[PDB]
């Protein structure tokens, strides 16, 4: 009986839900940050030398 | 006077008309209006027939 309770209100409260894709660049993030920005590229190959 | 012999015995005899047999006792079933359930209407499920 609980099994049929979930299975029910599974069924009644199911939803075809909106897919969306989103593409985030990490240079342009960190570049447009407020307070604390810095640059992807600069900052990566000076951290290598 | 009162018809008896000399002894006291009386003279004539009584009747008393025997109780009228046993009874029958029966029991029966008994039944009652009874109703059905009623239908609501329906959710839409979100999968096919």
């Amino acid at each position: 009986l609980n099994l049929a309770e979930m299975e029910k209100v599974w069924l009644e409260r199911d939803e075809r839900a909106l897919e969306v894709t989103r593409t985030v660049s990490l240079a342009q993030f960190y570049q447009a940050l407020s307070s604390d920005n810095f640059n992807l590229t600069e900052k990566l190959t000076q951290f290598l030398r | 006077r009162h018809n008896l012999s000399i002894d006291g015995q009386p003279l004539s005899l009584a009747i008393y008309a025997e109780p009228t047999d046993p009874k029958a006792l029966l029991t029966s079933m008994v039944q009652a209006s009874q109703g059905g359930s009623a239908v609501l209407p329906g959710t839409l499920s979100l999968y096919r027939f």
